């Protein structure tokens, strides 16, 4: 009967502070690890970090120093801190609890639903279209539909592109 | 034929009650009923009962009588509710020994006066495992709890050590003793005695090694409520104890620093020489040669050819995977990974590091603690270890090779190893029966 | 002298002449946790004693442990006769035989009695 | 340490799929990942499984290998497969990664379309699942479009190797 | 049957063959201070009236035959009249005095009547 | 003759004692037993006189149900530091904005945080600076999140040695002989509610509306008035409220009001015109009887003082609404399809329920839109005479005390005792 | 009328036609801090009157203020006369002459009444 | 002779039960059960009962039963924390203050109110009994602001004792000794049993007897032991003497608000003139009530024996000096004229004795640390009367015995009229021997 799920979808820039907070329906928050996981295609599966309701937590190795993990019992939360975000944490980010005892056969239960956290890593520009079919070259924020279609491009500038073949482009900020 | 009434028939039935105490301090036993010495104990001649330790009542009974009695003796104690500040620490680098690095933490910060519109600048060593830092020559920290709950400090003249309780039994109901021997918890016995009430349990609260306590008569026995099942602990029972000796070196100093009227908080003064980190001793021969006799043991139900192992504990909070008393009012985290490492195919000292508490959160309750006052001078310890908690981890229905790790969590296994021996019937003394005989 | 409860393994043609042991062992035989328990518990153990010795006095056998009625013992509650009954089996054997049957006997005693005492003021009014 | 996986299994339906780990020294157990959906387990140690999950799923362990075999793999048990393992220093260590696919469709021919500068290489219409482009080079991950079928791009500032059919 | 006081409107010769129900329903139960008070009162309530049953010598039995005579001053009706054209309602109605001296003249009768036992067995 | 002793006679007298309760709540599974399928001995040839306006059931449920009132606000956060001098800026005038200064967990720092209050809950204290309007008479406790004050049945069991006797008849109006007295185990379940000029979610009369009164001549007596039909009323707050956690230090947190999302809108409720319309036909059907068939009834809104008594008072979804009814009690009786009537209510949030000084509750704020669904099962109405002969009778809605909206429950019951001890003469002598 | 307890100076010849005014005070004479203490009084009394009741219903003299026994007198525990007893004596030094050798009357009493329901239950057997 | 079980004989022996109180302020006698008058007392003739009163029980629970209904009394009552301030006090000089008259300090202070952000100053007038310094003008606090923590007491709620009565429960009795010249232990004839006890006050006092059960017919001293020094040898008067404590300061109560719904009632201006509190003492009736006393004390300890009185010796406030109240002030009246007598064995009306009564407002009561009663001031004029009934005395120590008054131990001022009063169980059960024999 519990059931778990997180903030909203948020995007942030590199450098900057990342938060999520989970709530927790149903159940007591006594005897139970709260754990935090995420998910990308690069690196696979990953195990970040859970917390006690004593506040005695238990980080990753490989993110020890810029994660934190606090819980706030009494109006059933608890959130997750990272600092120092890199353009490399674009990850699907769930939630899971474990049973308090031994760890050697513990598997994670009661999953989220899954927040999609992007980072930016400081990229905002306009449309660049370029005659050949079409090819647009570079723009931010996936505004894009070609009318007179390949998927978009994760470029290593931060920027986006696709390309069409057999035109009109548009762009809703910058009205293009 | 007719019916005949017979009034007070020897017929019992199993039920439940509230059981009463009796003794011969935190368990307050000053308004229990004395102890009166009596032949109390007799003998059920050819009877036959069933007994079940894992579905007993009572050791659900004195876990809620434990628990009520406990947070009762805190209720005329002082409550830290304005010591939650922002605290100032700085390490200390007074004579450690490379082990003690960063433990102990030399925070100052503000404090009340007995008179309103005065404050103090007071300080005191806290332990690392008590303080948490929020910015994140001297850093910001608070304590690791005050986001959740102020807690009662315990008051100086009451003491954590536990005494010997008695169970007796209310009016219409009996108290059946298993005198067999080779009891393995769960089934018949041939030598029921009833008695007046039950034997001395102490409370001694524990998570991996049964300190104190009884002991077995013949050899070591092994309990469980499903041996084949993995996901149920394991109770060994030992027929001879092995010493253990704790020790605590520091030298502390407790002051008393005002924070109210006729309320005191007691800090942690410096320490005089220097600082040693805390360890217990155990003898190596005597604790082989009670893992031997515990893997002979083990034998009988896992097969007769199959490979015993031990590891460390591998819980996920402090209270799980570390070895945890109180001696002398300080409450005590053991490694204990020292002990449990060896395989088994079929006058040198373990010293095993320590860590210390002063933030105690007792029986898992939310939002609920203890501040623990310090001790002075050093801390002795000696104390017998007749038992422990095992874990089994099985991953195949016919295997060659068993990995046994210690338990812990739960209080309710300690109390189970005690009163597995007892069961509580109710007398119903009505009975009829045909007989030649009738009225006028 | 076996004591309180001391002959449940003996026959129950010897286990009936030690009912006083057991007879008189009944009957006691917040500011604190230990205050209100044991008082429901001793409120508990009067009513328990007090509802058998209603349900004694009720059949007409108040007063005497030993009581012998007149209603007949049917065939369908046991097969048993006196031989083995009292030489062979205990009181838990034959508490766990007659268990299903018990209300029918404890109705039947009340009606007899009932019965018993109109035939007794009949008796007197003449 | 870290446990090793196949980077990918492909079977037909009706028949049966064996993923195995190594380089584990304790209990194995299973996640299924779809996409799009929360993870769930599915054989929670060496050889069990909890309830609701079918019993085409099974899995065993034997010295150092754990094996998880699918009984009968339909188009429903499309996804990527991660086990972990429990380790001292670090609490959990998981896997690389197993992805299933079940074949309903039968092979396809690459088209391979080049532009000049006024570079771009454009690969659709093809069923193996799988491409890896060779010629500032970025790739596409196979993604699906109409009528059941896999595209990919590429892009530098070509040559498909489809298989044993290089166009 | 009738029930726990299903013969509350019936004739006094036919309530008085269902005195069982009403007797056995007294204790405990068709009937944390609270609960205990309720409890202590309910038992000092039923061992009242034992004991005034127990002192006049009608103990161990509902109903019992005793020595007083009745006064005509208490109520002058006819035998076949009081059990045959009353319920017990009204009865209690008619004699709500008057019962004072009855309980003083039973409880003297049977104090007389031990007495006189224990001079005829002591001989 | 002689006296013969009888034992277990079924004989009763009336008496007065303490009765039984079976049934995150108003009460508590914490002090009930379980309640079974029940007995209902139907006493034949009985005539038992009842009397509903001295008995002693009422005051105990009054008592019962304030010291169980008490018993959950014990293990809930007391909001003492709240009364600081409040900077509030700005239905229009309703709705503040005030900002304050307020501590933190750690004593040593302090902030600063802002909270929607109403404006029947603050008062200044000479503009721009108010205050709570119970920080001069006594500090509020909050009511924790977790406990719901909705309605569930308690039953009142009796103790052993007694008897409840249940009234059966049809036309009963509370006092006189009842010919149809049958016992019962325990009473039905009695719903608790809150409520003033409306008995909400009440019991129905079987037959035909019944007025009762302690004295239809006096008009000092309140009039208790039993329907047979129930009349509908739904509800909302059309405010999308945002309840946001103020924390005040170690584990205390204060719920106020964020911001509003949408529009501002006042609250109402309905009731349907064509029901309520000949309900009132009935109800003057049913006065006429006791007043003459010639007189005019007329009804009035309110003549009180205090915002208890003068509007309907009740608890919709967990907030405290105090509807003005007086477009229902608008009506002239001379004797001879989808339409509503809308009722303007407010919405108060520092509460003091069973009118005792110097305790009080801060209810929290609810998430989203709150509707009721509700039974109009019963008027309360006190009549203002003047005149012994009188063409036209004013009849004003009433209230105040709490016990006539647990009379209207405990109206058919009685608890007695059992005096099982009887002597008769009968010609039989002891030997 | 000597009211209650009013017998005590009286010697035993007197004071045993009293025993009815004294007996009906053993069970109730009575119609916050206050709460527990009267119910604690309440529960010992209401133990007490139930203990004296079993313990005179076990000897075979329940409902009965006088009742006479089988089992003799020794002339050991008190070897004065007949005459000297009942007319030159309270209860009081009674009690305090007897109080060593009351504990041997209290199961001799018991042993004689189930020897005489064990004997009744043969008698009636036939 | 066979052997015959009586039910209901009258037999009684020692034991100790849990009495309940009963009656027709601090001391809930609205809880107690409501009693009738009494309707009989039942003599007892050929009764001989050995009393004892120095072991007597009734004495214990009476003084548990004070002191839980003092302390459920205090328990809704305000409790002042805010109070320890840094008190800033001035000595008052203004106009017509005697020369024993330099207390009563004028203290002013910051004080919080019923919104936590902002401060009041107000002033209020101390005793100096209970204002210490700390260090124009110098820096005070209160005393007991490094022990506890006070509460004040509610002014609605009296001080005056009204009677109860203790009521022995079921299967229980009570034995009253009706001798007239009885000294507390030994046989005394002609007792009485009653089901309740009569009209005790639970007056508080230190070295005298101020509201009690005269005597019979002599000045009957009473002790544990005489040829002890260390006993307390209570005397009990024959004849009543009036005393007349007042005070003359005419008291303006003020009230200040310490937060929600609380409130601190200080003193304020004195609307008079200032003099001291005094205690009026007859003299031609203390000195006939001193030969009295001095003749039995001849009688008990030598008949050439010379007999000196003196004032208490030292210690606390509360021992040597004699403490009550009258209404809500807690006198404290010096009586150290009363007992400066000597009288030797060889010789054998308007005028009345003063002596200097001082009032503290910080109360502790039962000399118990960690407790507190600040009584608040009463305005008006004090003024009562009362009879002194009795005094304690203590032996100090050849022909020349001093004796001075006592203190402390209220147990001992409750054995004065618990001391007729004795507890018995009853033991219903005969096994007395006739001439009858069962069938
Ligand atoms: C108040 O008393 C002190 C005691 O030392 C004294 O010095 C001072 O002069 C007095 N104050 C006045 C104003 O006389």
């Amino acid at each position: 009967q519990v059931q778990l799920q997180e903030s909203g979808p948020g995007v942030v820039k590199s450098s900057e502070t990342l938060s999520l907070t989970c709530t927790v329906s149903g159940g007591s928050m006594g005897g139970t690890y709260w754990s935090w996981l995420r998910l990308s295609p690069g690196k696979g599966l990953e195990w970040i970090g859970y917390i006690f309701h004593t506040g005695e937590t238990n980080y990753s190795p490989s993110l020890k120093g810029r994660v934190s993990i606090s819980v706030d019992t009494s109006e059933d939360q608890f959130s997750l801190r990272l600092r120092s975000v890199t353009a490399a944490d674009t990850a699907v980010y769930f939630c899971a609890s474990l049973p308090r005892g031994q760890l050697v056969n513990a598997y994670f239960r009661n999953w989220g639903r899954g927040s999609l956290v992007s980072v930016t890593a400081a990229s905002t520009k306009g449309p660049s279209v370029f005659p050949l079919g079409c090819l647009v070259k570079d723009y931010f924020p996936e505004p894009v539909t070609v009318s007179w279609t390949f998927p978009a491009v994760l470029q290593s500038s931060g920027l986006y592109s696709l390309s069409s073949v057999v035109c009109n482009v548009n762009h809703k900020p910058s009205n293009t | 034929l007719w019916v005949t009434v017979y009034y007070g028939v020897p017929v019992w039935k199993d039920a439940e009650t509230t059981l009463f105490c009796a003794s011969d301090n935190v368990w307050a036993t000053h308004a229990c009923v004395p102890t009166d010495p009596n032949p109390q104990e007799i003998h059920l001649e050819n009877v036959t009962e069933e007994f079940n330790m894992w579905k007993n009542n009572m050791v659900e009974q004195m876990h809620t009588d434990i628990i009520s009695l406990w947070d009762q003796s805190l209720k005329p104690c002082v409550k830290l509710t304005p010591l939650c500040v922002t605290l100032q620490c700085t390490n200390v680098t007074n004579n450690i020994t490379d082990d003690m690095r960063g433990e102990l933490k030399n925070c100052s910060f503000n404090m009340t006066t007995e008179l309103r519109d005065k404050k103090q600048k007071v300080y005191s060593l806290f332990y690392r495992l008590d303080v948490v830092q929020i910015n994140e020559s001297n850093k910001e920290y608070r304590l690791i709890n005050c986001n959740t709950s102020a807690c009662t400090q315990a008051c100086p003249k009451v003491s954590f050590e536990p005494i010997p309780i008695h169970y007796c039994a209310p009016a219409g109901f009996a108290i059946l003793k298993c005198k067999d021997k080779k009891f393995n918890g769960t089934g018949p016995c041939p030598s029921v005695s009833t008695v007046q009430c039950t034997h001395g349990i102490k409370p001694v609260v524990s998570t991996q090694l049964l300190l104190n306590g009884s002991l077995a008569e013949e050899e070591v026995m092994i309990r469980s409520e499903n041996i084949t099942n993995n996901a149920k602990n394991i109770l060994v029972q030992f027929n001879t104890p092995v010493q253990i000796n704790c020790t605590r070196p520091n030298n502390n100093t407790r002051k008393s620093i005002r924070i109210g009227p006729g309320q005191a908080f007691y800090a942690t003064g410096d320490i005089i020489g220097d600082i040693r980190q805390a360890h217990c001793n155990v003898s190596k021969a005597t604790w082989n040669e009670t893992l031997g006799k515990v893997v002979k043991q083990l034998r009988k139900h896992f097969g007769n050819n199959t490979i015993i192992r031990f590891a460390n504990s591998s819980g996920g909070d402090l209270e799980v995977t570390t070895h945890s008393f109180n001696c002398g009012g300080e409450f005590f985290y053991c490694n204990t990974s020292g002990l449990f490492n060896s395989t088994w195919i079929s006058n040198d000292s373990i010293t095993l590091p320590c860590r210390i508490k002063q933030i105690i959160n007792m029986w898992q309750r939310i939002g609920q603690c203890m501040y623990a006052p310090p001790i002075q001078g050093v801390i002795r310890c000696v104390s017998n270890i007749t038992g422990l908690i095992l874990t089994r981890d099985g991953g195949s229905t016919n295997s060659t090779t068993e990995t046994f790790r210690p338990g812990g969590g739960d209080m309710r296994d300690n109390w189970r190893s005690e009163l597995y021996k007892y069961k509580v019937v109710k007398i119903e003394p009505l009975g009829v029966a045909p007989t030649r005989c009738k009225r006028r | 002298f076996l004591g309180f409860l001391g002959a449940a393994g003996s026959t129950m043609g010897a286990a009936s002449m030690t009912l006083t042991v057991q007879a008189r062992n009944l009957l006691s035989g917040k500011l604190t946790v230990w205050g209100i328990k044991q008082l429901q518990a001793r409120v508990l153990a009067v009513e328990r004693y007090l509802r058998d010795q209603q349900l004694l006095g009720i059949w007409g056998c108040s007063g005497k442990l030993i009581c012998c009625t007149n209603v007949p013992w049917n065939s369908s509650w046991s097969n048993r006769n006196l031989s083995e009954i009292w030489d062979n089996m205990t009181w838990l054997q034959w508490d766990k035989e007659i268990s299903n049957y018990t209300q029918i006997i404890y109705g039947l005693l009340e009606e007899s009695q009932n019965q018993q005492e109109k035939n007794e003021q009949d008796l007197l009014a003449l | 340490y870290e446990l090793t996986q196949p980077p990918s299994v492909s079977v037909s339906p009706g028949q049966t799929a064996t993923i195995t780990c190594s380089g584990a020294s304790t209990n194995v157990c299973w996640y299924q990942v779809k996409p799009g959906q929360s993870p769930e387990v599915v054989i929670f140690e060496n050889y069990k499984r909890p309830s609701g999950i079918p019993d085409r799923f099974s899995g065993s362990k034997s010295g150092s290998t754990a094996t998880l075999t699918i009984r009968g793999t339909q188009a429903i048990d499309e996804a990527d497969y991660y086990c972990q393992v429990w380790d001292s220093f670090s609490t959990f260590v998981f896997g690389s990664g197993t992805q299933v696919t079940v074949l309903g469709q039968p092979k396809a021919n690459p088209t391979v379309t080049l532009f000049p500068p006024s570079l771009v290489c454009l690969i659709s219409d093809f069923y193996p699942g799988a491409v890896t482009v060779a010629w500032g080079v970025e790739t596409t991950t196979p993604s699906k479009q109409s009528n059941n079928k896999y595209a990919a791009s590429s892009y530098l500032s070509c040559q498909v190797t489809h298989e044993g059919s290089t166009v």
